[PDB]
RNA sequence: GACUCUGGCAUGCUAUUCUUAGAGGGACAAGUGGCGUUCAG
């Protein structure tokens, strides 16, 4: 946000940043993140801030946005809260999903059917996916991490303040990321609420699979 | 036939990029060999530095291969210091110099007084370090030559400085880490900031960025 | 003569195990469709994958030589009401602190909870 | 008299008691243990299998995750439920049972949630354990239909709409006491006790808060007002960076991050049972330790192990020459 | 660099860090060139120009790319206050 | 030569039906009848 009026955090981004409970961090603290923290309550969580959260969203919808090619931008998630929200991701932008396992040597090792050169990486867990940042740090790839209070900034550029252990914040967060880029492009419009509801790109979790198939 | 693998490989392969400075102004990586053959040629001679035949322990035995230390050169321009392993020695020189292709690097040229004519010195005094082993290289008047050990004398004959004072220290009687660090030395002395490097630097398009929509067909 | 390629063997194979459903018999349609579907280099290669599955589909329709039609459907599940969209939500005094402090103090669906 | 796993689990042989009997296939052929698959061919057959109906696994499902239960439940779980639900009402009256049930009412003590009361051979200041008593403690124990269910969810969600359910007791059961595990960040209950991490903001952050839910279907859980529970003492410490491969082991900051696999080996894991009949036959009177394999090597040790050394703050002093794994 | 007839007697002008002011190597590979979008000041919509900042590798090693870039998009408008 | 590239026809786009040179189409055994392990051919 460049103080813009249009660009601001309204009441509904508030009432799904507080229905996700993105404002609630993990307990432990990185030293680098202590700027994205609003105050450390009684019982131990960390707040997140959340005017950071957007604009640390805002720019990397506009980081996102200044990648050409759609194709250039590389997306992955290896544990499971993300990955649903990764594919849907590439349904929102054309962005290359990689969900499940990233095999080592996919940014570096030349001679494989796996291999691809991005320009913009965008990981959901700095901590899980540690391959890809180092990869990146071998091939000159810029970094967007959905980071947590207890994440390390090894190797990434825009550090988003969010949680990301729960399925419905990771969700909500990829779907304002998607939808933040698809309005910064023109798109959609921003004026209308986008008709793609985030409760598609929280995770499935089998049993409730069952239990949802089950209600039918 | 060359059939490139990488975007930097297409892009060498057409006439898109024309010169290796452009790759160099971005730090891309330059993971094929063909990119160096394309853009130097035959202007790139080879020396190679040292053949030592090694005995490789395996429960089988102790069983002979040879390690090539290669130093490859374009003059008045470019260095590359190559160490391959292998069993046949033919197979461990071009295993070397196709490492060494891999590892080209640009190097700075100075003047030791007044600025006429081309460059030919080292343009301020480096120091490159590998395991105890230190290189020193001090700018010289014109036509002095290479005041060296033979090992840096090749080195610095390859990158096209025509004149440098050299010190070393440590055990210089191993030759892989005297040349890694007379390597070294040589990449400092570019990546050595001087007050001639202190306007903004405004930023050329990459070439990734630049030719996205040809590459967007590959 | 002229034998098929293993390339076009195995992205035919994928095309089938993949989307059979908008797959038909005619020849332009499958041609179509197979550019709509993958990432695709070139014109010739496109249309023999065309002209193979074209005929592997009039083979497999007389007799045999459905899972991932039911995880995309779950997959793309919508509900009829948002799980974000709840009537009270709990929220911390510290919580609504920096939402007051953040400007947001005026919300109806915020219920503080005090640490008993 | 719809019978659930765990009465098969316990081997609650009640088929005398009642009539009524109706069983799911998925709540009886899941099951593991050998002795159960035994019995089952012996046990007379007079139970019978029956389906649920959508609409009324539609409505059980409605009103639990009104009563905020909906993520402990499983599919299986609510056919049990809906089976009860469709049997009472297609024989009784469905005027008895009562949706959108009541509030909670909270009432605070100072007691910590670590008090080992309701435990059977643990006595404060006479509770003894006697053989004519472990028959008897099975759980909290106080007309043609019922329950066998042994899970809290369960007592919890069919005694607030109302059915009176029972147990291995042939008795009805009146009160309802357990724990459950509530978020303090996000204040969301889960009744399953054994999980660490919240399932709707995923921190490391559920507590103990005991619940008693009486006959009429009234519900009062109890906090614990004591500053050592919510104490911010152990919890922030530098962490290392995350290592990769085969033999890294991280320091568990999420629920579903993918741990490398180190299992240990079959003889490792072997506990020595001292009452089998051929036991007195060994030349040891112990299972031997395994040194030999790779798992030994690597110290894999079993999740059980090392309990109370997590429990410590990183932040303190060790002795000076031991290091903890 | 220039010598004294006029002539730029050198291969290429390394880009310098955009935080600490230090020469981009030739491999450093760790390095970054990155574009950040602008938008209409009306519609919040690209516009079509973007601003570019340079990191080198080391400050990407030290975790202070982060904060690096953050403060230059304070300081180009990009990012609003507080 | 079961390797790689590629032509016939464009009244289509580009500075354009007669000359140009970039791109986009068009051809893939595609369809029909027989011989065929009824599938490879
Ligand atoms: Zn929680």
């Amino acid at each position: 946000s460049g103080a813009l009026d249009v660009l601001q955090m309204k009441e509904e981004d508030v009432l799904k940043f507080l229905a996700a409970g993105t404002h609630l961090g993990g307990t432990n603290l990185d030293f680098q993140m202590e700027q994205y923290i609003y105050k450390r309550k009684s019982d131990g969580i960390y707040i997140i801030n959340l005017k950071r959260t957007w604009e640390k969203l805002l720019l990397a919808a506009r980081a996102i946005v200044a990648i050409e090619n759609p194709a250039d931008v590389s997306v992955i998630s290896s544990r499971n809260t993300g990955q649903r929200a990764v594919l849907k991701f590439a349904a929102a932008t054309g962005a290359t999903p990689i969900a499940g396992r990233f095999t080592p040597g996919t940014f570096t090792n030349q001679i494989q059917a796996a291999f691809r050169e991005p320009r913009l990486l965008v990981v959901t867990d700095p901590r899980a996916d540690h391959q890809p940042l180092t990869e990146a740090s071998y091939v000159n790839l810029p970094t967007i991490a959905l980071c947590n209070t207890d994440s390390p900034l090894r190797y990434v550029d825009i550090a988003i303040p969010c949680n990301n252990k729960g399925a419905h914040s990771v969700g909500l967060m990829w779907w304002m990321l998607a939808r933040e880029v698809l309005r910064m492009r023109g798109t959609i419009s921003r004026e209308h609420p986008w008709e793609v509801m985030p409760d598609l790109y929280f995770y499935r979790d089998p049993e409730e699979i069952e239990k949802e198939e089950q209600a039918a | 036939e060359w059939m490139p693998v990488t975007k930097l490989g297409r892009l060498v392969k057409d006439m898109k990029i024309k010169s290796l400075e452009e790759i160099y102004l971005f730090s891309l990586p330059i993971k094929e060999s063909e990119i160096i053959d394309f853009f130097l040629g035959a202007s790139l001679k080879d020396e190679v530095l040292k053949i030592m035949p090694v005995q490789k322990q395996t429960r089988a035995g102790q069983r002979t291969r040879f390690k090539a230390f290669v130093a490859i050169g374009d003059y008045n321009g470019h260095v590359g210091l190559g160490v391959k392993c292998s069993k046949e020695v033919a197979t461990a020189i071009r295993g070397a110099i196709i490492l060494a292709k891999l590892s080209i690097v640009p190097v700075r040229r100075g003047y030791w007084g007044n600025k006429i004519g081309k460059p030919h010195t080292v343009p301020c005094k480096v120091t490159g370090r590998c395991g105890s082993v230190l290189v020193r290289l001090i700018p010289a008047p014109r036509g002095t030559g290479i005041v060296s050990a033979p090992v840096p004398k090749k080195l610095l004959m390859m990158a096209g400085i025509d004149d440098c004072y050299t010190s070393a220290r440590g055990c210089t009687a191993t030759l892989g880490n005297f040349a890694k660090a007379t390597f070294d030395a040589i990449s400092k002395t570019y990546s050595y900031l001087t007050p001639d490097l202190w306007k903004e630097t405004v930023f050329t398009k990459s070439p990734y960025q630049e030719f996205t929509d040809h590459l967007v067909k590959t | 003569g002229r034998v098929r390629t293993k390339t076009v063997k195995k992205a035919a194979r994928v095309i089938i195990e993949k989307y059979y459903t908008r797959l038909g018999n005619d020849f332009h349609t499958n041609k179509r469709v197979c550019e709509e579907i993958a990432i695709i280099p070139s014109k010739k290669l496109r249309n023999k994958i065309a002209g193979y599955v074209t005929h592997l589909m009039k083979r497999i329709q007389r007799g045999p030589v459905l899972q991932e039609e039911e995880r995309e459907r779950r997959d793309n599940y919508v509900p009829e009401v948002s799980a974000l969209d709840q009537e009270i939500i709990e929220v911390d005094p510290d919580t609504k602190e920096m939402l007051k402090l953040l400007d947001f103090g005026s919300l109806s669906n915020l219920q503080v909870t005090q640490p008993t | 008299v719809v019978a659930d796993a765990g009465a098969f689990l316990r081997h609650a042989a009640l088929q005398d008691i009642g009539k009524n009997i109706y069983t799911i296939r998925e709540v009886v052929t899941e099951i593991r243990d050998k002795a159960t698959r035994r019995r089952l061919a012996v046990l007379p057959y007079e139970l019978r299998f029956k389906e649920p109906l959508p609409e009324y696994v539609r409505l059980v499902t409605e009103f639990s995750k009104k009563t905020g239960d909906y993520p402990s439940l499983s599919a299986t779980d609510i056919q049990v439920l809906a089976l009860t639900y469709q049997l009472e009402a297609e024989f009784v009256g469905v005027s008895h049972l009562k949706q959108e049930p009541q509030k909670v009412k909270v009432s605070s003590s100072i007691q910590h949630p670590e008090t080992p009361l309701h435990i059977s051979g643990f006595h404060l200041p006479g509770g003894w354990i006697t053989p004519s008593n472990i028959k008897q403690i099975q759980q909290e124990l106080e007309v043609r239909v019922g329950c066998l269910t042994t899970d809290f969810a369960m007592q919890n969600v069919l005694l607030q709409m109302g059915l009176h359910v029972l147990a291995v007791n042939g008795m009805l059961i009146r009160e309802a006491r357990s724990y459950i595990l509530r978020c303090h960040g996000c204040f969301k209950t889960t009744s399953d006790m054994s999980r660490v991490f919240c399932s709707h903001c995923g921190n490391k952050t559920l507590k103990k808060v005991s619940v008693t839910v009486s006959d009429d279907g009234t519900l009062h859980m109890h906090f614990s007002r004591n500053p050592k529970v919510l104490n911010p003492r152990g919890l922030r410490y530098s962490l290392p960076t995350p290592k990769g491969g085969k033999y890294a082991i991280n320091p568990h900051l999420t629920e579903d991050q993918r741990f490398p696999q180190l299992r240990l080996s079959q003889k490792a894991r072997q506990k020595t049972n001292v009452f089998a009949p051929d036991y007195i036959a060994g030349v040891s009177p112990f299972v031997e330790n395994d040194i030999s394999s790779r798992s030994a090597t690597l110290q894999v040790r079993d999740s059980t192990l090392g309990a109370g050394r997590r429990r410590l703050n990183p932040n303190a002093s060790r002795k000076k020459f031991v290091k903890k794994r | 660099m220039q010598n004294d007839a006029g002539e730029f007697v050198d291969l290429y002008v390394p880009r310098k860090c955009s935080a600490s002011n230090r020469i981009i190597g030739a491999k450093d590979h760790a390095s970054i060139q990155m574009n950040v979008a602008e938008v209409d000041k009306v519609t919040g919509r690209f516009n079509g120009q973007f601003k570019t900042y340079a990191i080198c590798g080391a400050i990407r090693r030290m975790g202070e790319s982060d904060d690096s870039i953050l403060r230059l998009a304070k300081a180009d408008g990009i990012v609003s206050k507080n």
